[PDB]
RNA sequence: AGUUCUAUUGUGUUAGCAUGGUUUCG
RNA sequence: GGAAGUGUGUUUCAAAGAAAAAAAA
RNA sequence: AUAAGAAUUAAAUCUUAAAAACAAUUCGUUAAGCAAAGAAGUAGAAAAUAAGA
RNA sequence: UAAUACAGGGUUGAACUGUGGGUUAGUUUCAAUGCCCAAGGCAGAGCACUGGAUUGGAUACCCAGGGAACUGUGCUCCCAUUAAUAAGAAUCA
RNA sequence: AACUAGUCUUAAACACACCGCUCGUCACGUAACA
RNA sequence: CGGUACGAAGUCGAAACAAGGUAGUUGAUGGUGAACCAGUGGCUGAACAAAAAA
């Protein structure tokens, strides 16, 4: 959470994590949602 | 799955010959014949039909007259009581609070059924035998695969054909895209749900 | 409602100041300047407890301060603890 | 399920309108099982304001009527649609009758304590 | 009463001050910590007079 | 600087005092039996005063603003202009033969100085009545205008 | 606005207009 | 703690209604 | 329906109004 | 063009205009979509969250 | 957040019951706005954009207008994600 | 109703103390990853 | 390729810290030489102003 919550707020994870909540600029999940 | 919901739902709503509460030849004969059909079943509120059928399961479950807290007649209940709020939710399918304590009474019947086993087998499978549910047996522990666990969902599955089982739906398993009559391609998110063998 | 003001023997002053003072009281010109302007959920949350956590401090103050004039204007002097077991025998 | 209505007629309704009116909520009582149990009129009254009924005009007073009856519950959103429908009936509501303030049993003495 | 549609969380000293009726400091719990009293050492602060110390005996 | 409506000026036809104003089947503007309210309207701009005889069915009389005293712009927004359109109404008001009235408003602001000028010009007031009309439903059931500066 | 304004001012007129037509 | 009943419901979904800002019509 | 009155259950006006300011009489 | 309405720190865009049906103000009537203003003390059980500066 | 219909939870009592629980993944019901999709579509207000001003200058703050978004058992859980600083037992009258 | 000197309160990422601190594009060389 | 870290301080503005001179920041967006701006919903890690009682 210390350097994977740093990384979320610098903006990684936005650019290169698909995401089921989409977005016009986020990679979107072509498959059914589920929790992880 | 269309077709078994009405089922359940014209079975939920069908109104036997019986009063409301308690009742009784005596009590009903001081009144006139107007007012006694107002007591009747036919004009109870649907929490009062379903007190009547709860009190009718403990009838046949209880220890003895007033036994409502014996693990068995508080199967019987709960039993009800879940049959009640499925039904409630498929009519107001918006309602998600309820939703929320079907899950909370399905975990509580579970732990019921879990502990009457080892308390009585004999009347825990006559219990199960009367109320036409599953009869799960606890004698080693569950499985941590999902193939394998119980399914307090699937119990009292005779009545719900719809809920029994459910293909694999993720990564690998997700349905395959279809192009409509439209001409547009969608894919499902779950497996259109089979009739069960 | 509107307030109705009927200027019988009386200033016309003095009924538009009961009037002010009636609108005051019921809040009307705070619920006007509220409608003519959009406020945000979050923002009327923040006011609302910002309110609720003054107002009776501001209460308390007046009591406070009404106290204090009383006691200014009848010349009253600060008070000591009554000492039990005082007899509160008249002497007479 | 016991429930009582309160109707408020305009003064354009006359006692063959009430008299129809009663008979149709009769009917849906026992369509849905149920009976009638009491019918009372409660004198003309004024309304604290001027009602404008759209279509129907402006009216400053009206006859109450009540109507205690019995009846499953799902007689109750037909009932109100009927009432609603109807046009010389101004104001309309039901409710269901409780064990002590109701009008078939606390009726009398309800300002005068003595 | 009014209707806010929920209340707010507050972390800071400052914001809660201003939020909350009142922040006087309470008496401590006697299961947690123990009562203060006068024979409490003072806090070791240089006395200080408008940002200059007062520090002479005479 | 003529001190009026410079349009209405222009175009007055002869100049006979309340010539446009429809009158009775008698022939007469006022009953010597009719009542009369002054209902104000006050904003940030501008004020506008409406004199109505309440027996004609609450009809408009006559009625004053910023523009009919003659007052343009900024100036409109002080409170000389709220006065003056109260002198205005005052004067009017003894002219036709009008004394007494009723005052009704909904905003407070900017109606001292009509209540004001009324008094010190004669104008009696019988009473005060402030309807504000608020909302009973809500407070964005219309989502209002958007709060200035962001 | 000045849409919904113009659109009705319009309406109105037409409307006036085919109705002292009728 | 749990089950049943009991008195109460500013909880969640609900057909319709009373009122009201705003716009609208004359 | 608006505004009023009291020998009344009475009268009056009436289905939108409003087109300088300041005065005289 | 122009005034008035509107608005603004002040202006302008904008609407009406030449006797007015909808620029703006007053009065009636419906019509449309929309819907926490008013009614609950985060206070009072002893009930207490973080050594120090 | 009036009444009505259908369901909870909480509180109080009687009865029943008799260690029947605390925590919880190879679990899944729900969940602001935005975006995708579908609906409707001009009550209000309102991105982009247009033009009226201020500014050396503004692609803004101010004004007028505005076809994006504002009501869904769908797709769906990113977050300063919802009553707080995880849940339970013990210590207090 | 305004200004200076105080004096008091509040806020602060200022403490060389607002003539403070401080953000970014562009330009400019040495490099790693890709 | 786009981005990134170090040295240098050059041009352009002044986005944040005070109500920082339009509160800040956040989710997903639209727009823009740059910091950024606008709407919407969140938070406070924000201010200003702020009731006697009829």
């Amino acid at each position: 959470c210390s350097d994977r919550k740093r990384k979320i707020l610098n903006g990684t994870e936005y650019i290169r994590r698909k995401s089921s909540h989409r977005g016009r600029i986020k990679r979107g999940s072509q498959a059914p949602a589920f929790k992880r | 799955y269309i077709e078994a919901e009405k089922e359940f739902l014209n079975e939920r709503a069908q109104v036997p010959d019986a009063y409301i509460e308690r009742w009784h030849g005596e009590d009903l004969s001081k009144l006139s014949p107007a007012l006694r059909r107002c007591l009747h079943l036919r004009c109870a509120s649907s929490k009062e039909l379903h007190s009547w059928r709860k009190l009718q399961l403990c009838r046949l479950l209880q220890r003895r007259p007033f036994d409502t807290g014996s693990p068995a007649v508080q199967l019987a209940c709960l039993t009800e009581k879940i049959l009640n709020v499925r039904a409630h939710l498929l009519r107001h399918f918006r309602d998600q609070q309820k939703k929320k304590v079907l899950s909370i009474w399905l975990s509580r019947r579970h732990r019921v059924m879990k502990y009457l086993y080892r308390v009585d087998f004999n009347l825990y499978k006559y219990v199960c035998q009367q109320l036409r549910i599953k009869c799960v047996r606890f004698a080693i522990p569950d499985s941590r695969d999902r193939q394998r666990a119980i399914s307090p969902i699937a119990v009292d599955g005779d009545r719900c054909k719809f809920l029994i089982r459910q293909k694999l739906w993720k990564a690998r398993f997700r349905p395959r895209q279809l192009k409509q009559v439209d001409g547009k391609v969608v894919r499902f998110t779950r497996h259109p749900m089979e009739q069960p063998s | 409602m509107s307030c109705h003001r009927h200027v019988f023997r009386a200033a016309p002053a003095a009924v538009f100041a009961s009037v002010q003072r009636w609108g005051r009281r019921n809040n009307v010109h705070k619920l006007t300047l509220l409608v003519q302007t959009y406020e945000k959920p979050c923002v009327k949350r923040t006011r609302i407890a910002e309110e609720k956590a003054y107002y009776p401090r501001w209460f308390y103050l007046r009591y406070a301060t009404e106290v204090i004039r009383y006691s200014l204007k009848h010349h009253l002097r600060l008070g000591q603890a009554l000492d039990p077991n005082d007899d509160q025998r008249l002497d007479a | 399920v016991f429930y009582e209505t309160f109707v408020l007629f305009s003064k354009r309704v006359q006692r063959a309108d009430i008299r129809q009116l009663l008979k149709q909520q009769e009917a849906l009582i026992t369509k849905h099982h149920g009976s009638m149990l009491a019918v009372r009129d409660l004198g003309w009254r004024k309304t604290a304001f001027r009602v404008i009924k759209p279509r129907q005009g402006i009216f400053w007073f009206g006859r109450l009527f009540y109507f205690s009856f019995g009846a499953n519950p799902a007689a109750i959103t037909e009932m109100s649609q009927s009432l609603q429908s109807t046009n010389g009936v101004l104001r309309h509501a039901t409710v269901r009758m409780k064990k002590r303030h109701n009008l078939m049993t606390y009726n009398h003495h309800i300002h005068a304590r003595d | 009463a009014p209707f806010p549609r929920g209340i707010v969380k507050p972390r800071s000293a400052k914001v809660r001050a201003i939020l909350n009726l009142s922040v006087e400091q309470r008496q401590p719990n006697p299961l947690r910590a123990p009562r203060k009293s006068l024979l409490d050492p003072p806090p070791c602060v240089a006395p200080l007079e408008k940002g200059n110390p007062k520090l002479d005996r005479q | 600087t003529l001190g009026g409506h410079p349009r209405r000026f222009k175009l007055m036809g002869g100049r006979p005092e309340f010539h446009h104003v429809d009158r009775n089947k008698n022939g007469h503007i006022i009953e010597p039996t009719d009542k009369f309210q002054v209902v104000i309207t006050t904003s940030k701009n501008n004020v506008h005063a409406q004199v109505v005889n309440k027996s004609r069915a609450y009809r408009t009389i006559f009625g004053s603003f910023a523009g009919n005293v003659g007052i343009r712009k900024q100036a409109q927004q002080g409170t000389q202009c709220a006065y003056r359109i109260g002198q205005n109404i005052a004067r009017k008001c003894r002219r036709l033969g009008i004394s007494q009235v009723e005052i009704k408003f909904r905003r407070i602001m900017r109606v001292n100085q009509l209540l004001q000028a009324f008094t010190a010009h004669g104008l009696g007031v019988t009473a005060i009545a402030h309807e504000p009309r608020l909302p009973k439903c809500g407070q964005n059931a219309t989502k209002p205008r958007k709060r200035r500066r962001v | 606005g000045r849409s919904k304004v113009l659109i009705r001012r319009l309406k109105e007129r037409a409307k006036k207009e085919a109705e002292k037509k009728a």
